């Protein structure tokens, strides 16, 4: 997350295996972020990949 | 501490498709060595990773030819 944060980039995608992990985050570190919470490979290329057509 | 990392005594695994929990002995101590298999398509071939031996190979073989033995 600091290294998505640093580098002015937004929207993270992160496994939902680490959304436990992700309460412990302080509320300054979720400042500005919208963490995509996946645990398949098809739903990161679902959003990533949306310029499909 | 911090939050539970690791799963309770394992009872919520909820048993998935393709791999098999088998165990070994690493050097470094216990594990599973989750046989993380891929059903892909195509047409007939066999691969193996972690840039093993030979011996993962004809078990893999052997393993093959007793599931041809029982096909239907």
């Amino acid at each position: 997350l600091l290294a998505a944060h640093q580098a002015g980039i937004h929207k993270i995608v992160l496994p939902k295996d680490n959304e436990a992990q992700l309460e412990e985050l302080p509320k300054e570190v979720l400042e500005g972020l919208e963490i995509k919470l996946v645990e398949d490979v098809g739903e990161v290329l679902e959003y990533l990949l949306l310029p499909e057509p | 501490l911090g939050i539970p990392r690791y799963r309770p005594d394992k009872a919520e695994t909820e048993p998935q498709v393709g791999t098999a929990q088998g165990l070994a002995w690493t050097p470094v101590g216990g594990t599973l060595l989750t046989i993380e298999v891929a059903a892909v398509p195509g047409s007939g071939k066999l691969s193996l990773t972690g840039q093993l031996g030979e011996v993962m190979k004809e078990s893999a073989q052997a393993a093959l030819t007793y599931l041809r033995a029982h096909t239907q």
